[PDB]
């Protein structure tokens, strides 16, 4: 909780170029074969975004502003990203946003929640019997006074450390409207060296969360294992970016599917 | 200038004089807007008019006769015309010498 | 409203009408019927599994049980005819179910049948004042049951208790367990005992607290759907959609987070039906021009009736490239234009 | 009509016609008599220099709180169920307290209004039904019960309440003009035609 | 010549299936009727300008069997009997290269591209 | 929009604030009535030249 | 944030029920005869309750106001005749009656 | 119809929501008054489109060419025409018999 | 000239050569001071030496 | 000066270019108007 890890090594917040990533369906509006414009939160094209990756001696689990909405993206191998903390202050002293995975359900839940400094999921002992299972739970010490509580569907979710090119490519768009949370969620496999990749993905939303609180500050939850502040991290990048109230040019397919998108 | 530009959402919403004024900006707008829309139309109509007689002026001073007026069939001494229909207009064919 | 011909007058604003077409309305179809289709009554919270609860918690500590982002259907206690006796204050079960609440909180307890008297906005009593109170704005119910038969025992049923006393009253939707002495001891026991006297017997007392705040309403009540209708003019509500046209099955395909659809002009050109999963465009009611061909008053009050880009649906029925033609003969044999009307199609007053 | 001692009901109230006769109401000025005066479609003052050919005062007596619901395009427990005046109303509202004078002890009975209604009373109708309002699926067979309230209920008029509660006399001023001869018009002496 | 001939329904157009919307329309009295017959008249002027121009004959003219062209080749200006429509070679390109529910009609034309053709 | 089209009425009537609100509908509306008969005597003043 | 040039406080008192009738627009013995407020007034009205100090025993003789006047007085000017009101044909020639 | 034509008095004097309704009019008249502007420019451009259409004809039939059109290119029996260049214009000096 | 309860002054001196009456030219008067006396005004003498 | 500003002069607010006028304006003559009747020229309040 204030314990801070040991092989975490803090790095300078780099800077990488992204192309169209942003992108997601606005609304529950269908367009199909016709060019549409809209102005609202998204990426805009070619914009600077922020670079943190885990590793065996550099991790990173930084917090970052919330604002109105941000972009996250996050090519993985062992679904090392595991939620995402949403709050005000990080701490039981408002009202806080939980989303977590522990590879069986997505648990959402708004409660009080003990802020860790460095919140983490951790799995212990592998080599032979490969294990991957949780123990250490560091996402949140206690939590109390919940008003939500969200569990999905029972899921098997491969924690299992992989090798070689990115098995999983996760991109979510995390805004605030009206006291409504949207979720945009998008998952399609690439072949990445560094930075991100050129080309296009629409992202398409998942839940709507009407839960009504200001979020000023976010965590990305990572998960960390060893064959609690001596563990390590396996190889996985993500992103992080900031959204703006941009106009896009929404180009529908015959499916009614977004093509491509020209930012204004 | 009404709160939206749906008509049936302020129907719905606001109080009988409070909607009386929000739809009454809607009808305003929406009445200017098919009065420029005519207005518009009445001018471009002139237009297509003034090439409407254009084009009979061609059929029988190009197609049916010979052109003593120069450069009105096109260039050269004009000798005739050969019209072809096209889409909301005509094309004129003008063999010239 | 006469004839068609007083509607040429009338629109022409001359008692007399010259040999030509005019156009003297626009033919519209209004909506039949209101269509309401709304998703499944499922996603209930539950409220049955308290009211119908085996045992439930002290009267002081009443128990909250929190309902929310969920489906409340009371209509269905309504009906079940499992109650002894049901009473709302200030809005009823279906006004109820017409209702979206941020949070509704089912308050839970057994008391004695003289003491659910005492459960109402702004009274007072041994429950009112000393336990649990409804404010004077309350808009919910409070309805109850004779559980004499399970929840009293022989010699008197001790595990629940009630405040008797308390140095002050409580505000309405306040809870307070302090075992602070009044001198007396504030908590008492029930007496529940099957051979008890209708006044003493236990009843099940559920109290309703329906609180809508700022925050977006999770709690709705439930909004009764009816059958889906195609091919015919109506005006559907579809969720939180609404419109007025012909709604048929189309061949569009929406995503499942996609309820409606837009066109180039951003208008709704379609919907998905909120239950089922299909989607069903939007044809606009029948809408076209009304022209009226008719000769001089002084020649003939013939009237021929033109309904334009509309087929032969309101009603020597025709139907020609403008629309129906109504009152007037076709003829394959071709004259010269009189009464122009269009796509190649001309209308005269002849033997 | 403004002098009277008892008005009539909220609940069933009396139109009176005045016709035929001359309008002073430079006497409401010069005698001190009106507590409240205001006219939403005319002016207070030109009610003496414009004249109406039908002049028709609905008189009555409601709880003070209750006075801001009747107005047009107003909704409330007054103007959706006892008394409604139309979305186009024009015309006067007067008001003053008769607090001294029509509060009674406990209560004063005479004045009732319904309290609650089955759907919108139209403007300018007068539904004398005490049917039991049924708001349930419960049949109410003519009893107070679950979801059926008696509708017709009496003004808690008290000499000690306090302005929100005291009892204010309200006439409504209603007229038609220019749709009829004017038989109404004031005392100004007519003068020779050039 | 021709320019598309819109009809446009200021009721529909301007009150969507509203009652009191419309009541409201009507203060303002022939704004709607005057714009509806300002449309109407250029619709008829648009007929006009087919009729006036396309029109300088009364007669329908047809060259013999026998096609003497003096040595010029007309297979391509004349129109074809085997198109669907009627219309010449040239014609062809000329349709080929040059191509709601809110209540705006779109009018026929008074002659068809076919008659205009055979003009 | 007014509630009379005639200005003596809304003027023998409403108070002189309360008279500007039905006047302003009125001058409005005729002021549009003259933009629509200016406008169409010029397009087709145009037209007859 | 915004400044002005001539600054003018009118200070006065008067009756508790008599403070809705100063306003531009409106009706009363206030607005039409002894204290009138212009019909394009710009300004603030401002009033506080005073029954604590200006409250004397049985009343205060010292805050005069006009009841009757023949007219209406203009805005912001003080008419100090006491000419007696004539509600009536007959002259009152300077007594009441 | 607002109570100033200025925006910044309306914004730095009124509330917020008091100081749209004013400002709701300056907008709508001005709007019209580009509508006004804009039809009176466009048919004026539709004459000058007309009689750029009769300066074309004259340079080919009276500059270029012998016009046998009568009193087209001038008083008299034409013969040719010198084109001289001019403000947002040309004049034609037509000989003539 | 006194209006809505300010008295404003316009002065103009200039150098004639004049026998009787007044010259016949234009004279464009410049304000003098701007005086908040806030009285009524419907009487005046010239005060002479 | 020589800069586009937002300024605010005696209760003038405006934004603009500010650059020294040759216009004389009279002594009592403080904020100058253009054809359109807007603010083409100001005074300075305090240094004249």
């Amino acid at each position: 909780q204030c314990v801070n890890l040991t092989t975490r090594t803090q790095l300078p917040p780099a800077y990488t170029n992204s192309f169209t990533r942003g992108v997601y369906y606005p609304d529950k509006v269908f367009r199909s074969s016709v060019l549409h414009s809209t102005q609202d939160l998204f990426l805009p094209f070619f914009s600077n975004v922020t670079w943190f990756h885990a590793i065996h001696k550099r991790f990173d689990n930084p917090v970052l502003p919330f604002n109105d909405g941000v972009y996250f993206a996050s090519t993985e191998k062992s679904n090392i990203i595991r939620g995402w903390i949403f709050g005000t202050t990080l701490d039981s002293k408002t009202q806080s946003l939980l989303i977590v995975n522990n590879a069986t359900n997505v648990v959402i839940k708004v409660c009080e929640f003990q802020f860790c400094n460095d919140p983490f999921l951790g799995v212990y002992y592998h080599k032979n019997n490969k294990s991957w299972m949780e123990s250490e739970f560091r996402v949140y010490s206690s939590a109390n006074n919940c008003t939500f509580e969200y569990v999905s569907q029972p899921f098997l979710m491969d924690l299992e450390g992989k090798q070689g090119n990115f098995k999983n490519l996760r991109e979510f768009v995390f805004k605030n409207i009206d006291g409504y949370f949207k979720i945009y969620s998008k998952h399609t496999p690439i072949n990445l060296v560094r930075d991100l990749p050129q080309g296009f993905s629409a992202l398409e939303p998942l839940v709507d969360l009407p839960i009504g609180i200001n979020i000023t500050r976010f965590q990305t939850l990572l998960a960390l294992h060893r064959s609690s502040s001596g563990w390590t991290a396996g190889a996985a990048a993500y992103y992080v970016g900031y959204l703006q109230p941009r106009t896009f040019l929404l180009k529908y397919n015959e499916n009614g599917t977004i093509t491509d998108a020209v930012d204004c | 200038g009404a709160i939206s530009s749906v008509l049936n959402d302020i129907l719905s919403r606001l109080d009988p004089p409070e909607a009386e004024v929000q739809i009454d900006r809607l009808i305003t707008g929406r009445l200017q807007s098919l009065q420029t829309y005519v207005t518009q139309q009445l001018i471009r109509a002139a237009e297509i008019r003034a090439s409407a007689n254009l084009a009979a002026t061609k059929m029988s001073e190009c197609v049916l006769g010979q052109s003593k007026r120069v450069d009105f069939c096109g260039k050269g001494y004009h000798l005739m015309s050969f019209p072809q229909s096209a889409p909301h207009g005509v094309v004129f064919l003008h063999v010239t010498y | 409203a006469l004839d068609p011909l007083s509607e040429t007058k009338c629109t022409l604003k001359s008692f007399t009408v010259e040999k030509g077409i005019y156009q003297t309305s626009n033919f519209r179809v209004q909506p039949t019927e209101s269509i309401v289709r709304f998703p499944n009554i499922t996603n209930l919270c539950p409220f049955g599994e308290v009211f119908n609860a085996t045992r439930f918690a002290s009267v002081y500590a009443w128990n909250r049980k929190r309902i929310s982002n969920c489906v409340a259907d009371y209509s269905v206690l309504y009906n079940s005819a499992s109650f002894s006796t049901f009473k709302c204050y200030g809005v009823s079960p279906t006004k109820l179910n017409d209702l979206c609440f941020t949070n509704v909180y089912a308050d839970s307890f057994v008391i004695r049948g003289d003491e659910v008297r005492q459960i109402a906005p702004g009274q007072t009593g041994k429950i009112a004042d000393y336990n649990y109170k409804l404010p004077d704005d309350f808009t919910g119910c409070v309805i109850a049951w004779n559980s004499n038969n399970l929840d009293s025992k022989v010699g008197g049923n001790y595990n629940y208790l009630y405040r008797l006393f308390r140095k002050s009253n409580l505000k309405p939707f306040e809870r307070d367990i302090s075992t602070e002495i009044y001198c007396y001891f504030p908590l008492q026991s029930y007496g529940f005992q099957p051979t008890n006297g209708v006044g003493y017997q236990p009843y099940r007392v559920v109290v309703l607290s329906f609180e809508l705040l700022h925050a977006p309403a999770t709690v709705c009540g439930p909004k009764k759907s009816t059958n889906l209708v195609k091919n015919k003019c109506v005006n559907f509500n579809f969720n939180g959609l609404t419109g007025t046209g012909v709604l048929t099955e189309s061949n569009k395909k929406f995503l499942p987070f996609q309820q409606f659809g837009r066109d180039i002009a951003d208008t709704t050109d379609a919907v998905r039906d909120p239950q089922t999963l299909e989607i069903l465009d939007i044809t606009p009611c029948s809408f076209g021009g009304v022209s009226v061909i008719t000769p001089g008053t002084n020649t003939s009050n013939q009237v021929a009736v033109l309904y334009q880009d509309v087929n032969c649906t309101e009603v020597n029925v025709f139907q020609t490239r403008a629309g129906c033609l109504i009152g007037a003969e076709h003829v394959n044999n071709s004259y010269e234009c009189d009464i122009p009307i269009g796509a190649g199609i001309c209308a005269s007053y002849q033997t | 009509v403004f002098n009277a001692t008892r008005f009539a009901s909220v609940y069933a109230w009396n139109r009176k016609r005045i016709s035929n006769c001359v309008a002073d109401y430079s006497v409401l000025y010069n005698s001190a008599s009106f507590s409240t005066f205001k006219c939403y479609g005319v002016s207070p003052t030109k009610l003496n220099d414009l004249c109406f050919t039908n002049v028709y005062a609905d008189s009555f007596v409601i709880r003070g709180d209750e006075v801001r619901q009747i107005a047009p395009g107003q909704t409330g427990k007054i103007a959706d169920y006892n008394y409604k005046l139309p979305d186009d109303f024009t015309g006067c509202v007067i008001a003053w307290n008769s607090n001294n004078l029509d509060s009674k002890v406990g209560g004063n009975y005479n004045y009732l209004y319904r309290l609650f209604r089955k759907s919108n009373l139209k403007p300018f109708e007068r539904d004398i039904s005490t049917e039991i309002y049924q708001a349930g699926s419960t049949p109410c067979n003519g009893v107070e019960g679950f979801n059926c309230y008696f509708p017709l209920q009496s003004y808690g008029f008290q000499p000690t309440n306090g302005v929100g509660y005291q009892p204010y006399r309200v006439v409504v001023l209603s007229f038609e003009l220019l749709h009829a001869p004017a038989t109404v018009c004031g005392p100004k002496k007519s003068t020779n035609l050039v | 010549v021709s320019m598309t001939k819109t009809s446009v329904d200021c009721t529909m157009y301007i009150c969507g299936d509203s009652t009191e919307c419309s009541n409201l329309l009507l203060q303002y009295g022939s704004f709607c009727t005057q714009l509806n017959r300002a449309l109407t008249g250029i619709a008829v002027e648009q007929d006009k300008n087919t009729q006036e121009v396309f029109a300088q004959v009364k007669q329908i003219y047809k060259t013999p069997p026998i096609k003497d062209f003096g040595g010029f080749n007309f297979s391509q200006i004349l129109p074809d009997p085997s198109k669907p429509s009627k219309r010449s070679f040239i014609e062809d390109l000329l349709f080929n290269k040059v191509t709601k529910f809110n209540g705006l009609t779109v009018l026929p034309p008074l002659l068809t591209d076919e008659m205009i053709a055979q003009y």
